[PDB]
RNA sequence: UAGACGGUGAGAGCCCGGUACGCGAAAACCCGGCACCUGCCUAGUAUCAAUUCCCGAGUAGCAGCGGGCCCGUGGAAUCCGCUGUGAAUCCGCCGGGACCACCCGGUAAGCCUAAAUACUCCUCGAUGACCGAUAGCGGAUUAGUACCGUGAGGGAAUGGUGAAAAGUACCCCGGGAGGGGAGUGAAAGAGUACCUGAAACCGUGUGCCUACAAUCCGUCAGAGCCUCCUUUUCCUCUCCGGAGGAGGGUGGUGAUGGCGUGCCUUUUGAAGAAUGAGCCUGCGAGUCAGGGACAUGUCGCAAGGUUAACCCGUGUGGGGUAGCCGCAGCGAAAGCGAGUCUGAAUAGGGCGACCCACACGCGCAUACGCGCGUGUGAAUAGUGGCGUGUUCUGGACCCGAA
RNA sequence: AUGCCGUGGUGUAAAGCGUGGCAGUGAGACGGCGGGGGAUAAGCUCCGUACGUCGAAAGGGAAACAGCCCAGAUCGCCGGC
RNA sequence: CGCGGCACAUCCACCUUGUGGUGGGUGUGGGUAGGGGAGCGUCCCUCAUUCAGCGAAGCCACCGGGUGACCGGUGGUGGA
């Protein structure tokens, strides 16, 4: 309900409050596994492809007479009866996204971050590196100020870029700006750390 | 914490494919189509009875022809409004819209089915001839 | 694509506010001299579509 | 996904073709023409273990009735003996008694041949 | 600011090529600026007049025959061809679905015109719940090659030693081939016939059975023999050893007795002398598209539900009300509307709405419940996702003609 | 005589009916009893039968033997009727 | 019929008194076309976790387990 605000190498300044209709919604599982599975529907590419038999080369002309050769009929060499003939059913290029609705997709990433924020898993930061150039060790020592835990989504804003360099190749840190929020994204972190410019941006277009 | 190994569908939700001709313990060699005649190889075409005259040329048409040029009304209720509006007033078709009464960007009509009890004083197109009783009855006005 | 539906049988048949599949009668439209009144006033109007035939007609509908 | 055949398709080949180890000829050795044979076996093993109830009970009256003309009478009137007396030994053990101790199964024929009817021809 | 990817003697951010990030161009090409240079313009304007002239010609229109429009010659407009006939310059002409009148709209028979859209032989940079050598391109290999055909044409098969070639010096048998010993290597249980090395199929050795018996070749009963473990005194060398026998137990075999008509397909009925199958290994058949259709499971919102193209973003995220379905029906329709069509009907009938399970009460009815308020607070509803079944249109489960 | 329709009792779980989803089948065979065609022949052919079995039914009997007689196999037992 | 195992329907009891579970009766369980229900094995991806040059896969053999598809252990071979 509440978030104090911490500072890079240094002490708690303010507090925000979290506002209870968007981070104490109880979470629905069976609409969470819909929307998440919803994601990586729409995250796969589909180019997987074989031919049939009409698009094998060669393979038009009857290969023998039908009768009385003591053969079986064949009708054509690439029949998918033959090695290098024709795949039947085979895959051909798909997509796979869904036209899951809107309602759905925000009560979901409501509740997977009223689970967090109901399991001390929100933090609050002013900004990732105190300067103006990036450093991974400064920006890495104090995540771990923070959280002991292997994934952590930092969500900070677009125009801060020293903050989102210097968390870039850390292994388990995920990046993504505060109006591109999803429940994926934060059903795989332990700890979503939010910038102070960054929550206050989320609450506003979300009142 | 929820994570992405505790998500799981709703009991019921997914079930299971039928995957069909494979082996005896399932729908087996067949697959569920038996014959030896058009079933087993083709479909059959709907308007197709055997071979007599079907049910769509046996019957006569309907009778009449269709208006080009049919105005349609979208239909409020007397009653409606006394539940949507029970303190009275002024009720537009723009009033109406945004009470989920009415479709948008259409001629609006009250009939007169319900129990007004409230004075309003309503603006439409083309009122019923039971609804301009129940209005002036409970207190208000109609106008075109 | 897209489903067409079929012209033949949506000049034949048409639906109730409830649901029902309402036809037209046949043996009306010419050699009326020898039908005695009974019988035009027996095939005047419009009945139910049966039992047996609403689910051929109403996939023709749709 | 491409899926290979062999690792699932070779799981019911190993075991048909172990359950087939000593029949003769393509029976042991191929596939198919051992497990024709594996409908066959397992029908005529069941087949054969409702039938060997009666097989030994079969085994059984042979020896109680060779055992008993020995003691002159015959089964017949022996089983009605038994049933007459209330002896509820069963033909399996009535067959085992008969070889391993003669002189018990003496002992039975005459509990068997005492509650006999003095005339049995007559009616009940 | 680098934990991309690959290599390196086995899972490498710190060993190598790189990566993040930055730096770089003689000349040619491309793009742009500024100059040269090249063109264009500097006399019209305004008011009034209706007197005249002009406003795209073998054209429009008309007719015959055709083509195409939702429109298959129809009452057939608008648009195009061929044949005949053939105007008018604004009070003109053409269109507004035969046609006429009024009215509205526009000025045919001259020309040019960017962007929004389509495509990829080819170049560069990436990517995959794509393939991994019968797959994936026909082509990882002489590949459109070898080969087949007079020709147009058709059209294959063929990858892997090891980290390193250190690819076995030397000796023996042999004409060689091949081997044996040595030696290399972590391993020749990796030796250019080379990673792993399955089955069919082919030998050699060994246990049991079999040369007087009629066998869908198995199954149940069952003796003996062989093998390897164990229970009771004995060889008690006794910790040994199990040394031999007796009992039990595995594993192999099966003298002998009974029972016993292959599998598939297709049929009234097949062991059938009906069909298909020599054998093994590998491959070979209900799939996919679509805001489709009907029905259901399930989830979200709910008298509402939901967006499409599109727009913005590193993406699966946020916008986007056009539309669709629900919201009142009845009627050929005009129409009227909880009703409405038919009808002369205040007749009946069709279709469609319509709660008594119930407190008080109203003229009340044996107590019953007809009508209406406050509910006693009656019992319902749609729509968008995603499963699944059927289905429509597509090759539509797969193979097969003449 | 049976059969058929109605009704009142009594009995009887897996009867009946309405409306949806998905079917398959529409070549039958012999046996009993009644009839037609045929020569009152056919392992003939065509109908009737809240008749039966096979089809799609293993087991026991009929020497063998889809359709006849007995009996309807959840599995195990070296029990009994 | 007897004794023992399993399954399904129904009834009777209860534990959040059907989303179900447990217990006790009675009944039922041949089956082609076909309908409904519930599962085994192969492969790929995601999250979590755990093995592996002190030997993964694949293969071979023996010993065992399950109501079925099938599984597990141990050893030999082998090299990710
Ligand atoms: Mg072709
Ligand atoms: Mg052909
Ligand atoms: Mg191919
Ligand atoms: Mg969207
Ligand atoms: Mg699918
Ligand atoms: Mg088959
Ligand atoms: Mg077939
Ligand atoms: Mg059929
Ligand atoms: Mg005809
Ligand atoms: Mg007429
Ligand atoms: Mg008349
Ligand atoms: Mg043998
Ligand atoms: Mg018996
Ligand atoms: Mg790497
Ligand atoms: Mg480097
Ligand atoms: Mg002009
Ligand atoms: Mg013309
Ligand atoms: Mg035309
Ligand atoms: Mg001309
Ligand atoms: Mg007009
Ligand atoms: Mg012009
Ligand atoms: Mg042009
Ligand atoms: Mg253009
Ligand atoms: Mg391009
Ligand atoms: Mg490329
Ligand atoms: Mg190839
Ligand atoms: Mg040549
Ligand atoms: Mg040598
Ligand atoms: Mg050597
Ligand atoms: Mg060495
Ligand atoms: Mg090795
Ligand atoms: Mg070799
Ligand atoms: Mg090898
Ligand atoms: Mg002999
Ligand atoms: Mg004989
Ligand atoms: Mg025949
Ligand atoms: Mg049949
Ligand atoms: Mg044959
Ligand atoms: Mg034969
Ligand atoms: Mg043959
Ligand atoms: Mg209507
Ligand atoms: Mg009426
Ligand atoms: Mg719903
Ligand atoms: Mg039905
Ligand atoms: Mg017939
Ligand atoms: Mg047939
Ligand atoms: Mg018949
Ligand atoms: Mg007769
Ligand atoms: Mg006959
Ligand atoms: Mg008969
Ligand atoms: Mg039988
Ligand atoms: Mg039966
Ligand atoms: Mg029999
Ligand atoms: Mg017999
Ligand atoms: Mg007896
Ligand atoms: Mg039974
Ligand atoms: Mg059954
Ligand atoms: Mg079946
Ligand atoms: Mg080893
Ligand atoms: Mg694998
Ligand atoms: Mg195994
Ligand atoms: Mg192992
Ligand atoms: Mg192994």
């Amino acid at each position: 309900l509440k978030i104090d605000v911490k500072t890079p190498a240094g002490k708690v300044d303010g507090a925000i409050e979290l506002p209870a209709e968007l981070f104490d919604v109880p979470a629905n599982i069976a609409l969470m596994h819909q929307v998440v599975t919803a994601q990586r529907a729409a995250a796969r590419q589909g180019t997987h492809s074989t031919k049939t038999r009409g698009e094998v080369s060669g393979g038009g002309r009857k290969p023998y007479r039908q009768k009385g050769t003591g053969r079986a009929r064949q009708g054509s060499t690439r029949a998918p009866q033959f090695t290098g003939g024709g795949v039947v059913h085979g895959p051909k290029p798909r997509d796979y996204s869904q036209r899951t609705p809107k309602k759905m997709i925000a009560a979901a990433l409501r509740g997977a971050l009223s689970d967090r924020a109901r399991n001390g898993r929100i933090h609050a930061i002013t900004e990732l590196v105190e300067g103006q150039n990036p450093s991974t060790k400064s920006a890495r020592a104090f995540l771990a100020s923070l959280t002991e835990r292997k994934q952590v989504l930092v969500v900070i804003g677009r125009s801060d870029e020293a903050g989102a360099k210097s968390v870039r190749n850390l292994p388990g840190v995920h990046i993504l700006a505060p109006d591109q929020l999803n429940t994926y994204d934060v059903l795989r972190a332990d700890d979503v750390v939010f910038s102070v410019e960054a929550l206050n941006a989320y609450i506003a277009a979300n009142t | 914490t929820l994570k992405l190994h505790d998500l799981r569908p709703a009991r019921g939700s997914k079930i299971a494919r039928t995957r069909v001709g494979r082996g005896d313990g399932s729908k087996g060699k067949t697959a569920g189509r038996g014959t030896k005649g058009t079933r087993a190889r083709k479909q059959v075409p709907v308007t197709f009875e055997g071979g007599q005259m079907p049910i769509h040329m046996r019957l006569p048409k309907l009778k009449g022809f269709r208006n080009r040029f049919r105005t349609e009304y979208e239909i409020v209720n007397v009653g409606d409004i006394n539940r949507l509006f029970p303190q009275g007033g002024a009720v537009g078709v723009d009033d109406l819209v945004a009470k989920g009464a009415v479709r948008k960007n259409a001629l609006v009509k009250v009939l007169g089915d319900g129990k007004l009890t409230a004075k309003v004083d309503v603006s439409a197109h083309k009122f019923s001839g039971s609804a301009r009783a129940k209005i002036t009855a409970a207190g208000g006005s109609a106008t075109e | 694509p897209k489903a067409k539906t079929h012209s033949g049988a949506s000049k034949r048949f048409r639906r109730t506010g409830t649901g029902k599949i309402v036809r037209q009668k046949a043996n009306r439209r010419h050699l009326l001299e020898h039908k005695p009144s009974t019988r035009t006033r027996r095939l005047d109007g419009r009945t139910v579509v049966a039992a047996n035939d609403t689910k051929r007609v109403t996939s023709l509908l749709n | 996904a491409r899926v290979k055949r062999a690792v699932n398709a070779h799981k019911k080949r190993r075991s048909i073709l172990k359950a087939s180890r000593g029949y003769r000829g393509q029976r042991s050795r191929l596939y198919r023409k051992a497990k024709e044979q594996q409908l066959h076996s397992l029908n005529y093993a069941y087949r054969d273990r409702r039938a060997r109830k009666g097989e030994f009970r079969k085994l059984w009256i042979a020896r109680i009735n060779a055992a008993a003309r020995l003691n002159d009478i015959t089964y017949n009137r022996l089983i009605q003996g038994l049933k007459a007396a209330g002896v509820e030994v069963d033909r399996k053990n009535l067959a085992d008694i008969a070889i391993s101790d003669p002189a018990a199964f003496t002992a039975l024929v005459d509990v068997a041949r005492a509650a006999l009817p003095e005339d049995v021809n007559a009616p009940s």
